[PDB]
Parts: C-alpha cells; sequence; structure tokens
C-alpha cells in the first residue's frame, strides 16, 4: 500500500529509533507504536530502523534484528515483515549511492529474518530473477551467502558473558 | 550490565570465502580484509583459500581463488611472511589430506608454480614444496 505523509512519519520516527539504539529497548518501540496506530504505514518503522542502522556501526545493525523479532507477534504480523522488506529493497537504490556497503548489509538483514523465522524462506525464490535491479539482486545474493554460514553455528553465537 | 563480548574467528573468516564463492567480487573482499586491524592475522585466509581449491572440484575455484590472493597482493594487502606461513602449513596438511598416494601433486605443483611465476613468493618457499 501507499504510505500517506511519508516525510512527516520519517521525521517523527527519527528520535524514536535513535533512543532505541542506545540501550536496546524493544518494548519502548512497541509501546510507542500502539500510540501512533498505523496500518500499511506500519511497515515503515522496521524499514527506517534498518536504514539508520546502515549509517551507524555494525554493532547497531545486529541489534536491529532483535527489534524485528520482538515486534513480530506483538505489534507486527509475520506477513507485515515481508512487505517491509519489499519497501526497503525499493529504497536500497537511493542509500546505496552514499554507502556502497549498504546492499551488503541488507543481505544480512534478510538472512537473519529468515533464519530466525520472521520472514518467509521462499522470499528469495520469489525474487529469483524476477528483479530488474542489480542493487536489490546483490542483497538477495548475500542472503544465501550469509545463511549458509551461521546455519551450522546458530547456537554458538551467544555464549560469552562479560557485561 | 552491558552487551555481550565481540565474537572472533566465527562469522569472520567464513565471510571472506562465502563472498568470493557466491558473489565473486574482488572489492567486496578487499574492503572486508581491510576491515581487520591485524595484518599479521591475514595468513589465516591465505591458508584457507589454498585448502579450498584442494577440497573443491571444478575449475571455477582455481580460476577465482588464485585471483583472490593476487588481487590482494596488488595493493599490498598480504605480507610475504604471512603468505610464507600460509604455504608452510599446507605442506604439512598435504599428507593428512591425501593420506597416502598424493594424486593432488599435480594441483599442488601447478598452484605453487603459478604463484612463483607471478612473483609473489621467492624460491625459498618453492624449495619447501615437494618437487
Amino acid at each position: 500500500g501507499l504510505p500517506l505523509d511519508e516525510r512527516a512519519f520519517e521525521k517523527t520516527l527519527t528520535p524514536i529509533i535513535q533512543e532505541y539504539f542506545e540501550h536496546g529497548d524493544t518494548n519502548e518501540v512497541a509501546e510507542m507504536l500502539r500510540d501512533l496506530n498505523l496500518g500499511e504505514m506500519k511497515s515503515g518503522v522496521p524499514v527506517l530502523a534498518v536504514s539508520l542502522a546502515l549509517e551507524g556501526k555494525a554493532s547497531h545493525r545486529e541489534m536491529t534484528s532483535k527489534l524485528l523479532s520482538d515486534l513480530c507477534g506483538t505489534v507486527m504480523s509475520t506477513t507485515d515483515v515481508e512487505k517491509s522488506f519489499d519497501k526497503l529493497l525499493k529504497d536500497l537504490p537511493e542509500l546505496a549511492l552514499d554507502t556502497p556497503r549498504a546492499p551488503q548489509l541488507v543481505g544480512q538483514f534478510i538472512a537473519r529474518a529468515v533464519g530466525d523465522g520472521i520472514l518467509c524462506n521462499t522470499y528469495i525464490d520469489s525474487y529469483k530473477g524476477t528483479v530488474d535491479c542489480v542493487q536489490a539482486r546483490a542483497a538477495l545474493d548475500k542472503a544465501t551467502v550469509l545463511l549458509s554460514m551461521s546455519k551450522g553455528g546458530k547456537r554458538k553465537d551467544s555464549v560469552w558473558g562479560s557485561g | 550490565g552491558g552487551q555481550q563480548p565481540v565474537n572472533h574467528l566465527v562469522k569472520e573468516i567464513d565471510m571472506l570465502l562465502k563472498e568470493y564463492l557466491l558473489s565473486g567480487d574482488i572489492s567486496e573482499a578487499e574492503h572486508c580484509l581491510k576491515e581487520l586491524e591485524v595484518p599479521h592475522f591475514h595468513h589465516e585466509l591465505v591458508y584457507e583459500a589454498i585448502v579450498m581449491v584442494l577440497e573443491s572440484t571444478g575449475e571455477s575455484a582455481f580460476k577465482m581463488i588464485l585471483d583472490l590472493l593476487k588481487s590482494l597482493w596488488k595493493s599490498s594487502t598480504i605480507t610475504i611472511d604471512q603468505m610464507k606461513r600460509g604455504y608452510e602449513r599446507i605442506y604439512n596438511e598435504i599428507p593428512d589430506i591425501n593420506l597416502d598416494v598424493p594424486h593432488s601433486y599435480s594441483v599442488l605443483e601447478r598452484f605453487v608454480e603459478e604463484c612463483f611465476q607471478a612473483g609473489i613468493i621467492s624460491k625459498q618457499l618453492r624449495d619447501l614444496c615437494p618437487s
């Protein structure tokens, strides 16, 4: 669906997401989301959270997937996440210009979403050549590239305690 | 009170191989190797890339694998010391991988032969190769 008042929404979500990356409060986002109350524009939130994380350090990116998994089931349907990825992919061509590493990161976001179960697995198959954008295609490539990596070491990523 | 410590080795060395395998881009790997602060640790990929060709069937590997190191050597990314130890470990793994009757001698020789010809390693390393 077409998002009404796009910029007005972006500017409002700016501090919301910013404050999130500070200590990682997934509950804060949801609580505020219900306050705003959005329909098709709801996919905007997960998208922006992704775009900003591209500018920030990689540490801030890995933390983005946490928000997604938390949001889904609580304030976002599994089916809503899918739409968010499409919306993001369409934006990719723009951000890719300033950050050349942007698409490479995007692939990780897709891979993680599928790996945990917040995005459909056949999502990549559905876009299996049915894409006229090379920027969007690379993101789809890395998705498998990275999925093939942590597929075996999924339960060995979190075993260090020193915080 | 804080976040979990940064991971190491895992989700690090593997990335280099995967990126070159499916995608197959020099610059993609370039920026990634440049990401690491430790240049001395650059020997790990060196060794791994050599192991791949020995464990992978197809010219696709040998064509893109050697190109990977040579590409890194283009801008002085890999050090001779690092490349030296990378090959030395291979000469040790050879008997373990082959386990009697090394039919991979053809690959081993040609690979080192090309490397020497490329001018990235001197005769000293070639002398360590079972010629």
